[PDB]
Protein backbone atom coordinates (compact mmCIF):
# COMPACT_ATOMS: atom_id res chain seq x y z
CA UNK A 1 0.00 0.00 0.00
CA UNK A 2 1.26 3.61 -0.46
CA UNK A 3 0.37 6.80 1.99
CA UNK A 4 -0.84 10.10 0.79
CA UNK A 5 -1.07 13.34 3.06
CA UNK A 6 -4.49 13.49 2.52
CA UNK A 7 -5.37 10.87 4.42
CA UNK A 8 -4.26 8.48 7.29
CA UNK A 9 -5.84 5.39 5.32
CA UNK A 10 -3.19 3.78 2.65
CA UNK A 11 -4.14 3.07 -1.10
CA UNK A 12 -3.72 0.08 -2.70
CA UNK A 13 -0.08 -0.56 -4.88
CA UNK B 1 14.10 5.92 19.35
CA UNK B 2 10.73 5.29 18.96
CA UNK B 3 9.24 6.20 14.90
CA UNK B 4 6.04 6.37 12.88
CA UNK B 5 6.19 4.16 9.80
CA UNK B 6 4.31 3.84 6.93
CA UNK B 7 5.58 -0.13 6.31
CA UNK B 8 2.23 -1.23 8.70
CA UNK B 9 -1.64 -0.46 8.08
CA UNK B 10 -2.91 1.12 10.12
CA UNK B 11 0.02 3.55 10.88
CA UNK B 12 1.96 2.64 14.35
CA UNK B 13 5.03 3.08 16.04
CA UNK B 14 7.89 0.97 15.66
CA UNK B 15 11.32 1.25 18.09
CA UNK B 16 14.21 1.29 16.04
CA UNK B 17 17.20 -0.58 15.29
CA UNK B 18 20.36 0.47 17.59
CA UNK B 19 22.69 3.06 16.03
CA UNK B 20 19.24 4.66 14.06
CA UNK B 21 18.61 7.22 16.45
CA UNK B 22 16.45 9.26 13.99
CA UNK B 23 12.76 9.01 12.60
CA UNK B 24 12.06 10.26 9.13
CA UNK B 25 9.09 11.64 6.93
CA UNK B 26 9.91 11.25 3.23
CA UNK B 27 7.54 13.11 0.90
CA UNK B 28 7.11 13.18 -3.10
CA UNK B 29 4.71 13.80 -5.96
CA UNK B 30 3.97 10.99 -7.77
CA UNK B 31 0.73 11.43 -10.97
CA UNK B 32 -1.81 11.68 -7.67
CA UNK B 33 -0.44 14.69 -6.09
CA UNK B 34 -3.08 17.31 -7.77
CA UNK B 35 -5.73 15.55 -5.88
CA UNK B 36 -4.24 13.38 -3.07
CA UNK B 37 -1.53 15.73 -1.94
CA UNK B 38 2.43 13.89 -1.64
CA UNK B 39 2.85 10.74 -0.91
CA UNK B 40 4.02 9.93 2.75
CA UNK B 41 6.90 7.52 3.97
CA UNK B 42 7.91 7.21 7.75
CA UNK B 43 10.47 5.35 9.16
CA UNK B 44 13.56 4.78 10.94
CA UNK B 45 17.04 6.03 10.07
CA UNK B 46 20.81 6.24 11.60
CA UNK B 47 21.49 8.99 9.23
CA UNK B 48 19.02 11.55 7.36
CA UNK B 49 17.96 10.22 4.05
CA UNK B 50 19.81 13.08 1.83
CA UNK B 51 17.99 15.80 0.73
CA UNK B 52 16.71 14.79 -3.48
CA UNK B 53 15.76 17.38 -5.63
CA UNK B 54 12.08 16.85 -5.91
CA UNK B 55 11.46 15.04 -3.15
CA UNK B 56 10.83 16.59 0.64
CA UNK B 57 12.70 15.37 3.73
CA UNK B 58 12.35 15.76 7.68
CA UNK B 59 14.59 13.72 10.46
CA UNK B 60 14.04 14.40 14.40
CA UNK B 61 14.99 13.08 17.31
CA UNK B 62 12.16 12.70 19.86
CA UNK B 63 9.78 9.56 19.91
CA UNK B 64 6.86 9.70 17.53
CA UNK B 65 8.24 12.98 15.89
CA UNK B 66 7.14 11.63 12.09
CA UNK B 67 3.78 11.82 12.48
CA UNK B 68 1.69 11.30 9.03
CA UNK B 69 0.69 15.10 7.97
CA UNK B 70 -2.48 14.29 9.41
CA UNK B 71 -1.85 13.43 13.17
CA UNK B 72 -0.12 15.37 15.63
CA UNK B 73 3.47 14.26 16.73
CA UNK B 74 3.72 12.58 20.27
Amino acid sequence: WRYYESSLLPYPD
Amino acid sequence: IVCHTTATSPISAVTCPPGENLCYRKMWCDVFCSSRGKVVELGCAATCPSKKPYEEVTCCSTDKCNPHPKQRPG
